[PDB]
């Protein structure tokens, strides 16, 4: 078959977000807070195109724009959140649970100083509408044509002609 | 004997385990999802002598997501002629292959 | 029809039922002898 | 039905908390308030992901952001 | 060698089944269907059948087993040549099986059959906070009602079964 | 044979279709040998447990006649709908295919040469 | 046994049946055989001698042998067609493994070594339900599975079940290994017109569950296994040998009689289909079981065996037995032929 | 992996007592001594059958810590309580057709 | 590496269709060392 | 296909032939029959895990209890031939050869 068709080394360089798991998850709520809109432009790209080779360029305006959320946290707000992601960072489970004050600290410090509202108990799971200007998909499963089905039955049912035509039977 | 109850009572007995494409637990999709639903799609209505001769790709292209046979014997060949020219001293794995990298995220 | 090797069968009952074609013996004693210790049973048990 | 209830009570009592505690089982979720707010958790629950929906143009209760007021809510679920 | 452990692990499995299936007395098949299950299950736990496997040990092994090493204690009678060469046997066209699918990558039997290691063949990505056996195994009392209803009548129907055919009248 | 006929509707004994055909009359030979078979039934059943075989139970003779005769009424209008729909089936087919039913040049015996074999 | 349980255990063993007519899942045929197993056990050891022991132990073992083999079967057309549906199996092994299971099930040779053992071993009422009831649930599914069947190895299936059964039912003067010769017989005249067309396959399914049905009411109601215990009827109940008479013609498959009919159907599916050696020499081999069944009437109709003294004292008493759909059964049984059209409603 | 280090461990580490325990008492040489079908019960096969039949009907009942979770509550209440209930009528089942009696 | 093998296709899928196919374990990792497969294909299984 | 299928199969089929193959204990038959099980649950759930099949992770499940009660049915049925001739061997169920 076909040659697959990949993007070079080139178009897979991106400034990453070299942080650990318990930077990201203490800043989780207001990274969903603050950088919706490159998110859900990437994820409904990527539930669109189901191939993640048309979804590069939202990838790298994901990647960039996390990159200006944890920028924008460290012009601020450097040492409570660090102290509150240390504090995540100690839990094998990492629970959000034994690291109240910590959090009050970092939003305190971060509606002050920054302007941001953490999202509420429902909001970063409620299904949100994007604006985009890339075109929907039209065959994005690559399906050829369908086989052409066979034809209905039509017509009024008539008799059979000289009944079974079992042999002999007249009926 | 196929006496359809369950499409004459409107039941829904077992046709929930029956394929793959279905509807799963928390939206699980299985593995060979979307090669099952363009086999499925293709096959639909046309019975099983069409379906044999006209959905063969689907068909095909679906036992070999499930089965990888080509995939498998793809990598056999390529680790076979890697391993021949190792062992003729002809070639070099990259450093990229040897762990010496540090991974991308 | 009657063969060598079909030459010992005989035909089955007429009701269909075969003939069936016991209970245990202990010899006991008392588990740690400091009290009694000198007792000897022959039981005859069914289970 | 009273003499029969007593008399088993005295000679079975296990078996009475047995049929007891069953038939409890079986006619109390029907009769409890809280038995909405199961099914009410269970679906707010997000193990998949939000994926978004391609803003057509009219769409009037779906939310733009997060944090904005239309769509579905757990202000219950924190108050209860 | 590490890469190749659930394909050790079911050469463990076919030796042990050759051992209890060439049957030298009911206690040392039951013997050898025990390790081969035991094996076995270590084959399901190395593929993400953690639930499955603990099925294995706590259902297969914990109970059924158990109950033919019971029958069995309560049947056999507590104190060869065809035993051993029919093991030695199943041992040489296992090894040769194995040895033709080693050197070749390749065999075919009844099909068509790879040669590496079967790490080959999983999955690139992740099942976020569940495991997906788990919640096929969970959807069992929301989507296998009809499954639960028969599987359920056929138990209740083979106690009363057994406590027919063990009366004996 | 016809399988994929009755799959879209299934476990349905006589369709809506089944409306458009005649039904049988009540005086069809078939219906009145399916009666007889009830008669023949009733006298067997007389004989088996020793009753006087044309005169005992008259209204189990004839519980007989009438259930082998509403079993079979329906049999028949299921017998005659399955027949209208091989032959409408066939009919369907012929039509849609022209290319594999060519209309038969038929020439006459004037043209026919047949080989004469004489018995002598 | 108590009636509840036994009613409750008969619900089970059609429940199986029922279970694996309808539905659309592997997983839930298997379940189906296995439930219908497990529930026609207690049936079988009705009587608690040690012939139904054995007769239930060798049936347990080939059914769950075959059992097993049809799971395997499902297992590979789960490998290569990851998917359920009881359709057409979609790699020749599992074909030939789901054909030799239900092989194993219908008791057809060569797999048809328990049949008259353990047809022998059990009552009766339970050889019935063996030989009518348990074989419509294996039929179905090869009705099903038809569009993958090999055709040489439903024909060799189908052709060795009906000259073994033609042959072991000629030595035989017990009356339910002679029922069940004719049963492999029967099952091997099924098979062989399955792929020509299915309907004719459950055309000779029902008639011969009608027959059978008869022949295994007149045997209950005579309380007669054997040929010689059935050559005392003309001396108890004279209508008796009148209706064995015709219902063994009729198995034998001769005109005007309706078991003609299905053989009659069969022959007339396979030389359509350019077979003709095989049809023919199908019917030729069914002559064997036309002589057992003539011997079978000439011991019990034909001529009247020496009877004893003691037939006297049952001369005094009628028969108590439920004989249940006996005359309807005889009647359906013979005289079926003039509505031979009548199997388009299988259609 | 490091289940796997732990069970050989265990395993290593049982075995190594046994052999001690066979192997060190035979170290002092002692005198050498000189000197010098079981009945079949119904009751004891059918109260390990009947563990084997209420194992299975438990190995269903396992999953329900997981099928709680569901979104189809009604569904999984009602087929949660009608099998511990047919566990409950197999128990019934065999107490009054005197199935535990003299293992009661 | 597949110069020398005559009548290779590189690249080459071995599905009909153009879709995008989620990559196999043995497609990621097929050329790697064996420490990084087994990281990557038992580590969480073996995990703890 | 893959590799431990191959090991999977022929431990049905040297299970099967052990089955199909009785020396004298009809425990060991029983003992090969639930081999047979035991090599059919592993390879269905190596299947259902490989594809990501969520729904049929409840099929070996149902697989298990189903002839693991099939099972029990034959141990009863080993238990009443032994309590018929002593022992459990197939060479004592042999009366209906006639
Ligand atoms: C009709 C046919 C079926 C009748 C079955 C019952 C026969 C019976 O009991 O007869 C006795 C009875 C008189 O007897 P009884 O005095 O009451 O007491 C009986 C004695 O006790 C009898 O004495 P015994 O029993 O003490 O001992 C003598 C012994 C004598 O027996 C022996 O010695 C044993 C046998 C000897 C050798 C075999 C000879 C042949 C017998 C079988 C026939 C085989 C060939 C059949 C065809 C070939 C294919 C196989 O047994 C008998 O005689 C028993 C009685 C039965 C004799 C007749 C058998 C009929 C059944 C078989 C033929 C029909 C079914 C098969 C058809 C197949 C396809 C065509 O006969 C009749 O009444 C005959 C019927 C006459 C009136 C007919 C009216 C017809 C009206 C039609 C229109 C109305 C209906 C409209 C319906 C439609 C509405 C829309
Ligand atoms: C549709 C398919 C129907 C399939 C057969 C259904 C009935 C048999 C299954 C159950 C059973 O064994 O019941 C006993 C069975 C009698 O069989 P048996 O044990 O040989 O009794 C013979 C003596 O006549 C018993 O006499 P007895 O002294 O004890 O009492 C007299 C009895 C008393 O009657 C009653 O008690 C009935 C009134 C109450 C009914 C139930 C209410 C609840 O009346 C009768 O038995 C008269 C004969 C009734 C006809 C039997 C055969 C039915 C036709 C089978 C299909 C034939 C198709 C031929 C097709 C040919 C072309 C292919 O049936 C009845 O007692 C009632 C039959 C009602 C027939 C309705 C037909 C249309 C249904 C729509
Ligand atoms: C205003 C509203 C009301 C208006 C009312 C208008 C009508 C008024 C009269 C009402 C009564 C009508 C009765 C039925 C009409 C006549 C049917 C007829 O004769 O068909 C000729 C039919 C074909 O001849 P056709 O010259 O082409 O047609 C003349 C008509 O146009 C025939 O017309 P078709 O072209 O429409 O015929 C249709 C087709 C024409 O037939 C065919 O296409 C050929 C296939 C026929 C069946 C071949 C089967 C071969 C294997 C079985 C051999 C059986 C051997 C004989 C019996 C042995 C002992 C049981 O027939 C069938 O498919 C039915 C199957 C045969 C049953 C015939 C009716 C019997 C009713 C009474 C039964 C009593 C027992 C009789 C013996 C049982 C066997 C018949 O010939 C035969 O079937 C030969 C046998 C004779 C039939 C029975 C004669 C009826 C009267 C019997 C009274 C005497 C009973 C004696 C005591 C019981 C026996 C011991
Ligand atoms: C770690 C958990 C606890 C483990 C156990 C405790 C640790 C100690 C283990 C060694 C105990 C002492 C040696 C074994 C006992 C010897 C007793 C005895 O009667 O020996 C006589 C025996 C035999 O003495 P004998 O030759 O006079 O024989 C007497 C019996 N007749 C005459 C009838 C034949 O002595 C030995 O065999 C010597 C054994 C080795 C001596 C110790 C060496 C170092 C061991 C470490
Ligand atoms: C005995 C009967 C016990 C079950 C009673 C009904 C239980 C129930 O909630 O069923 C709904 C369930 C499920 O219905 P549901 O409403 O949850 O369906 C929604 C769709 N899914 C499952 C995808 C979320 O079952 C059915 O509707 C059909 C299966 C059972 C059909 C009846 C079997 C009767 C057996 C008699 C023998
Ligand atoms: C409806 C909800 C769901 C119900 C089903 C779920 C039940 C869960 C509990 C499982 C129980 C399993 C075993 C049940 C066996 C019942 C039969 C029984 O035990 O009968 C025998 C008993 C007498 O005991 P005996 O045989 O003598 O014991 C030897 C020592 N003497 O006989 C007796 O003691 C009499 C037993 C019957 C009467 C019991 C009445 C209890 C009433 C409690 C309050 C009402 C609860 C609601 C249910 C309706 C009860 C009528
Ligand atoms: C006496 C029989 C009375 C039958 C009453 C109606 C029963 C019913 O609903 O039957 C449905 C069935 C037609 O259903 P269908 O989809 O054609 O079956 C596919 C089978 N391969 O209809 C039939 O099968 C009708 C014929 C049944 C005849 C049974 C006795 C011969
Ligand atoms: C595509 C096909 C779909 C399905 C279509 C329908 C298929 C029907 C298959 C019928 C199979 C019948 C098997 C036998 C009945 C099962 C229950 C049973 O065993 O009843 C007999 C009963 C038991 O009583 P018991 O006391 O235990 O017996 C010893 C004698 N004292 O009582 C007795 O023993 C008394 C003696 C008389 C028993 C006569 C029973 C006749 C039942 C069958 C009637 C014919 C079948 C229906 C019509 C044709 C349908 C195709
Ligand atoms: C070619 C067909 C057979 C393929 C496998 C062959 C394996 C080697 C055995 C050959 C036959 C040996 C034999 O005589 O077996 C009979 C034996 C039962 O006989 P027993 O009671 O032990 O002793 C009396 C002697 N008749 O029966 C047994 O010992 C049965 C043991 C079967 C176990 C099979 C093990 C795997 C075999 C290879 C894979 C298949």
């Amino acid at each position: 078959p076909g040659i697959v068709e990949l993007p070079s080394l080139e178009d897979l360089k991106v400034q990453e977000v070299k942080v650990s798991s318990s930077v990201l998850k203490a800043a989780a709520h207001h990274y969903g807070a603050q950088c919706d809109k490159p998110n859900k432009e990437f994820m409904l790209c990527r539930w669109e195109e189901k191939d993640p080779r048309r979804c590069l360029e939202e990838g790298k305006l994901v990647n960039q724009c996390a990159l200006e959320f944890f920028r924008q946290i460290k012009r601020h707000c450097a040492e409570p959140f660090t102290e509150y992601w240390t504090c995540i960072d100690y839990s094998g489970l990492q629970l959000f649970r034994r690291c109240r004050k910590e959090q009050a600290q970092f939003d305190k410090c971060v509606l002050d100083k920054l302007g941001w509202v953490r999202p509420d108990l429902g909001e970063l799971s409620k299904v949100t509408k994007v604006k985009t200007d890339r075109p929907l998909p039209e065959n994005p499963y690559h399906s050829r044509a369908r086989p052409e089905p066979n034809p209905e039955v039509e017509g009024d049912l008539k008799p059979a002609r000289h009944g079974s035509r079992l042999f002999f039977w007249t009926m | 004997p196929f006496f359809d109850v369950q499409k004459k009572l409107g039941v829904d007995l077992d046709h929930w385990m029956t394929i793959q494409s279905a509807e799963q637990p928390h939206r699980i999709p299985a593995r060979c999802h979307a090669f099952e639903k363009e086999w499925i799609e293709c096959a639909h209505g046309i019975g099983s002598i069409r379906a044999e001769k006209e959905c063969k790709i689907e068909f095909e292209d679906f036992r070999e997501c499930l089965l990888r046979q080509k995939t498998m014997k793809r990598l056999n060949a390529i680790k076979r002629q890697r391993d021949k020219l190792i062992k003729e001293g002809k070639y070099t794995p990259p450093p990229h292959h040897s762990g010496q990298e540090d991974l991308r995220p | 029809y009657p063969t060598k090797e079909t030459a010992h069968w005989k035909p089955p009952p007429w009701n269909d039922v075969d003939p069936p074609k016991s209970n245990l013996t202990l010899n006991f004693g008392p588990q740690h002898p400091a009290a009694h210790g000198v007792l000897r049973l022959v039981m005859e048990l069914s289970g | 039905v009273a003499a029969f209830l007593k008399n088993v009570w005295a000679k079975e009592p296990v078996l009475v908390a047995s049929f007891a505690i069953a038939g409890l089982a079986v006619i109390l979720p029907t009769l409890s308030p809280y038995t909405k707010y199961s099914l009410m958790i269970n679906r707010a629950t997000p193990y998949n992901y939000p994926v978004p929906l391609r803003d057509d143009g009219n769409m009037p209760d779906v939310p733009s952001h997060p944090q904005d007021p239309q769509g579905p809510s757990l202000e219950w679920l924190k108050r209860l | 060698m590490m890469t190749y452990i659930v394909f050790i692990l079911s050469i463990i499995f076919v030796m042990g089944f050759v051992g209890f299936s060439s049957k030298p007395s009911p206690i040392y098949g039951g013997l050898g269907l025990i390790v081969s299950g035991g094996v076995g299950c270590g084959i399901v736990l190395n593929f993400g059948g953690s639930f499955l496997g603990l099925m294995v040990f706590l259902i297969y092994l914990g109970g059924m087993m158990v109950v033919f090493g019971y029958t069995t204690a309560m049947a056999t009678e507590q104190y060869n040549k065809v035993v051993l060469g029919t093991f030695i046997t199943g041992l040489l066209m296992e090894f040769l099986m194995v040895y033709y699918v080693l050197k070749d990558k390749e065999v075919e039997i009844v099909f068509k059959f790879n040669g590496m290691g079967d790490w080959v063949i999983y999955d690139t990505g992740d099942s976020g906070f569940f495991s997906e056996e788990a919640m096929g195994i969970a959807a069992l009392y929301s989507y296998g009602t009809w499954l639960v209803i028969v599987t359920g009548w056929s138990l209740l129907i083979g106690v009363v079964v057994i406590m027919e055919i063990t009366r004996g009248n | 044979m016809m399988t994929g006929r009755q799959a879209r509707a299934p476990l349905q004994f006589l369709p809506d279709e089944a409306r458009s055909l005649p039904p049988p009359k009540l005086t069809d030979p078939r219906l009145a040998y399916i009666g007889f078979l009830g008669y023949c039934s009733g006298l067997i059943d007389n004989a088996i447990r020793r009753r006087p075989v044309l005169s005992a139970g008259l209204h189990r003779q004839f519980l007989y006649i009438t259930s082998f005769v509403f079993v079979g009424y329906y049999l028949l209008k299921r017998q005659d709908y399955m027949y209208a729909v091989r032959d409408h089936d066939m009919f369907s087919y012929i039509k849609s295919h022209p290319e594999d039913f060519p209309e038969k040049d038929k020439k006459t015996y004037r043209e026919v040469f047949e080989e004469f074999h004489p018995v002598r | 046994m108590n009636p509840i349980i036994l009613i409750i255990i008969l619900m089970t063993v059609m429940l199986g049946t029922i279970i694996v007519m309808i539905s659309t899942h592997w997983l839930l045929i298997w379940i189906g055989f296995e439930m219908n197993m497990l529930a026609i056990i207690p049936i079988m050891m009705k009587k608690h001698n040690p012939r139904a022991t054995e007769a239930s132990t060798k049936y347990f073992l080939t059914q769950s042998t075959a059992s097993m083999l049809l799971m395997m079967a499902i297992i590979i057309n789960l490998m290569f067609s990851g998917q359920w549906t009881v359709m057409k199996l979609f790699n020749p092994m599992a074909s030939m493994l789901m054909t030799m299971a239900l092989a194993m099930k219908l008791g057809m040779a060569p797999f048809h070594f328990w049949v008259p053992e353990v047809t022998q071993g059990i009552p009766l009422s339970s050889g019935l339900i063996l030989l009518t009831w348990q074989k419509l649930a294996p039929m179905s599914v090869l009705y099903q599975i038809l569009p993958s069947i090999n055709l040489d190895l439903i024909l060799t299936l189908s052709i060795l079940s009906i000259t073994i059964g033609g042959w072991g039912g000629l030595n035989q003067t017990q009356l339910r290994k002679i029922m069940a010769y004719s049963s492999i017989a029967h099952m091997g005249w099924m098979t062989a017109v399955l792929l020509y067309n299915p309907t004719m396959t459950l055309l000779n399914l029902i008639i011969y569950i009608i027959m059978t049905s008869t022949m295994f009411t007149l045997f209950m109601a005579n309380s007669t296994t054997t040929t010689l215990s059935l050559s005392h009827t003309w001396n108890k109940a004279p209508i008796m040998t009148i209706l064995v008479l015709i219902t063994l013609l009729s198995m034998g498959g001769l005109p005007p009689l309706s078991g003609f009919m299905p053989k009659w159907m069969i022959i007339q599916e396979m030389t359509k289909n350019d077979s003709i050696i095989l049809p023919t020499l199908m019917a030729i081999t069914a002559l064997l079981n036309l002589y057992f069944y003539m011997r079978l009437t000439y011991s019990t109709a034909l001529t009247m065996f020496p009877s004893t003294n003691n037939m006297k004292m049952k001369w005094q008493f009628p028969t108590t037995k439920r004989m249940t759909l006996l005359p309807t059964m005889t009647v359906l049984s013979t005289m079926l032929l003039p509505l031979t059209p009548i199997l388009s409603i299988l259609e | 992996m490091n289940l796997m280090i732990t069970l050989l461990t265990n395993f290593t580490l049982a075995t190594l007592l046994v052999t001690i325990a066979f192997w060190l008492p035979q170290l002092n040489v002692y005198s050498e001594k000189t000197s010098p079908r079981l009945p079949f019960s119904m009751k004891f096969f059918l109260v390990a059958i009947t563990f084997l039949l209420f194992d299975l009907e438990i190995a269903l009942l396992l999953p329900l810590p997981w099928a709680s979770q569901t979104t189809n509550l009604n569904t999984m209440l009602t087929m949660a309580l009608l099998l511990i209930f047919l566990l409950a009528v197999s128990l019934a089942y065999e107490w009054t057709q005197k199935g535990l009696e003299w293992t009661e | 590496i597949m110069k020398d093998v005559p009548g290779w296709k590189v690249g080459e899928s071995v599905f009909h269709t153009t879709r995008w196919v989620t990559p196999m374990m043995g497609e990621l990792y097929g050329l790697r060392t064996g420490e990084e497969i087994l990281s990557s294909t038992y580590g969480f299984i073996w995990y703890t | 296909m893959s590799l431990v299928y191959m090991n999977i199969m022929m431990a049905f089929t040297v299970s099967l032939t052990g089955l199909l193959m009785y020396r004298s204990h009809l425990m060991s038959s029983l003992l090969c029959l639930e081999g047979m099980m035991l090599s059919l649950f592993i390879l269905a759930t190596l299947m259902i895990l490989n594809s990501h099949f969520t729904l049929a992770s409840m099929m070996p499940i149902i697989l298990l209890v189903f002839a693991a009660c099939e099972a029990a049915l034959g141990l009863s049925l080993l238990v009443m031939v032994s309590n018929t001739y002593g022992t459990d061997y197939v060479q004592n169920l042999n009366l209906l050869q006639c």
